């Protein structure tokens, strides 16, 4: 049973892939991604930049410049925050789920 | 951001040709600039397939080759021709300037030795950094009246080049009698693409670190004067054998003294868990010595081999030794300076460079600063 | 009649920057605000 759930995983939903994915995404090992996304938001460094008009359209602008992915794992990509910035400093905080 | 090339003279078109054959060959795209069936950003150097070349007697034949679908002896007399076609040929770099996405940087494959390219090249590079001011170029020139013309193109790049990779055909012929045995133009040059080929393997695959050309050169040269590079590439098996064949001078292309940073490429699957291992035996028993007033380092990265086509490898280094090459040809000057309109502008240029040969002198003493 | 035309302006100039002050105040309904003005007029 054990050796037909794990082999289930591999052979059919791709568990190997997934893992191998969210690391070309999350890790940002896949160049032209990361050093277009950061590249993207640091152009403009408030009331800007955090709605969900710039930052959630920021993504699906960058995913073109990847040259790697636009995949059904390419989804699901959600860009959002879980803090208000006010207003030199060395932080920005944003999630990437 | 996309890259650009441009060959002048007989030499540069003849090594560019070769290095069109073993680029196309790593993707998968026949001599007929056709894709076959059989991951690799192949859109950096191709145009949708349309390589980004601009060739400027040869050609002839280079068209006469099957891969025809992929598209005087003075130095004045090179300057003055390039100033007649001013305006004519500028126009195919505007028209593929702008026409692309977003210029990067200008590859110049070229020689100096005192062929109408050699003049050719020096004008070129006077305009590049009159039009575009915020494009970079980068140039592999190829070393040898013919201290003339080398000494004075020396006058154009070291102002204009933000970074050079020097090829002397005396330490590449070395190569050839030792480990291939000729004793020709075109079997030389099979070595010399494979060190232009591998130099881009972490452009046209995307790594982390490294992902643009402004990436590899702004850690090594550490002055806009100080930007002389030179290569290695050792596969002629773990990384403490590829490491130790590459700082060896039996296999530099170039032919007190200490290095300012290194950079070493790996093109194959090896085990990454032995990569800090080698790092430490070539610390330990010191097999290269560094500056002393900087903390000087080693970098190295990750790549892979192309699919279609064994562990690789390139080493990329700025030695203050390439300071006697200039010595080499600068010393003729003056002795052909005494036996043979106005005939100053030889006098400034090696005026430049004698600053520049202080400018190297300078850097290995423990207080280079100021 | 002379001091009709301007009395249209000042009316129809006040309409419309209602309009592009409740477009801009969402979460394209962003995109219509670059078909409006493309010059940066309308910058009030
Ligand atoms: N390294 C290298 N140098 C070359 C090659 N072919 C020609 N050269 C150099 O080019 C020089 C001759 O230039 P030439 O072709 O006469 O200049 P042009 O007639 O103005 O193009 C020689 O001094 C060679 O050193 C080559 O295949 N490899």
């Amino acid at each position: 049973v054990n050796k037909a759930a794990v082999d289930y995983f591999f052979v059919e939903l791709h568990l190997e892939a997934h893992y191998e994915a969210l690391r070309h995404f999350l890790l940002m090992e896949d160049g032209e991604f990361a050093q277009s996304l950061s590249d993207l938001l640091f152009e403009k460094l408030p009331g800007e930049l955090l709605n969900p008009l710039v930052l959630n359209s920021v993504l699906s602008k960058a995913l073109q410049c990847s040259l790697h992915g636009d995949t059904p794992h390419a989804s699901n990509l959600s860009l959002a925050l879980k803090y208000l910035p006010e207003v030199p400093d060395v932080l920005s905080c944003l999630e990437l789920r | 951001r996309e890259i650009i090339t441009l060959q002048l003279g007989q030499c540069g078109n003849q090594i560019g040709f070769e290095f069109w054959k073993q680029l196309c060959a790593e993707h998968g795209i026949s001599p007929e600039a056709i894709v076959e069936e059989f991951t690799d950003r192949k859109d950096v150097f191709f145009y949708q397939y349309i390589p980004r070349a601009v060739l400027l007697r040869v050609i002839h034949s280079i068209l006469n080759s099957p891969y025809a679908k992929l598209y005087g002896n003075n130095w004045a007399s090179g300057f003055s021709q390039g100033e007649k076609i001013h305006e004519d040929i500028f126009d195919i770099i505007d028209r593929e300037a702008d026409g692309s996405d977003s210029l990067e940087g200008f590859v110049l494959c070229h020689s100096i030795a005192g062929g109408t390219g050699s003049g050719l090249g020096s004008y070129l590079l006077e305009r590049l950094n009159d039009r575009y001011p915020k494009k970079l170029v980068q140039t592999y020139s190829v070393f040898p009246v013919q201290p003339y013309n080398s000494l004075l193109t020396l006058k154009r790049l070291t102002q204009n080049a933000d970074c050079l990779v020097v090829l002397d055909n005396t330490a590449l012929n070395r190569i050839a009698t030792d480990r291939l045995h000729i004793q020709s133009f075109s079997q030389i040059n099979q070595l010399v693409s494979t060190i232009m080929s591998a130099s881009t393997t972490t452009l046209r695959y995307p790594g982390y670190m490294n992902n643009d050309l402004i990436g590899l050169i702004a850690s090594l040269i550490p002055t806009p004067r100080l930007h002389f590079l030179m290569t290695g590439y050792t596969p002629l098996t773990t990384v403490l054998d590829v490491m130790r064949r590459l700082l060896q001078p039996k296999n530099v292309m170039v032919s007190n003294h200490c290095y300012i940073a290194i950079l070493n490429i790996i093109q194959g699957e090896v085990d990454p868990t032995q990569v800090h291992k080698s790092l430490q035996r070539i610390r330990e028993r010191k097999l290269a010595n560094f500056i002393p007033w900087g903390p000087a380092s080693i970098q190295v990265a990750l790549s892979r081999k192309s699919p279609y086509l064994r562990v690789s490898g390139l080493m990329m280094a700025n030695h203050t030794s390439i300071s006697s090459l200039f010595e080499r040809t600068c010393r003729q000057y003056d002795k052909l300076r005494k036996r043979e309109d106005n005939f100053d502008e030889m006098d400034t240029s090696r005026e430049i460079v004698q600053q520049l040969i202080d400018e190297y002198h300078a850097a290995t003493r423990p207080d280079y600063i100021s | 009649f002379e001091a009709t035309i301007n009395k249209f302006d000042k009316n129809f100039s006040a309409h419309l920057l209602d309009l592009l002050a409740r477009l801009s105040i969402y979460s394209g309904m962003a995109s219509v605000i670059s078909r409006l003005d493309f010059n940066g007029f309308y910058t009030e």
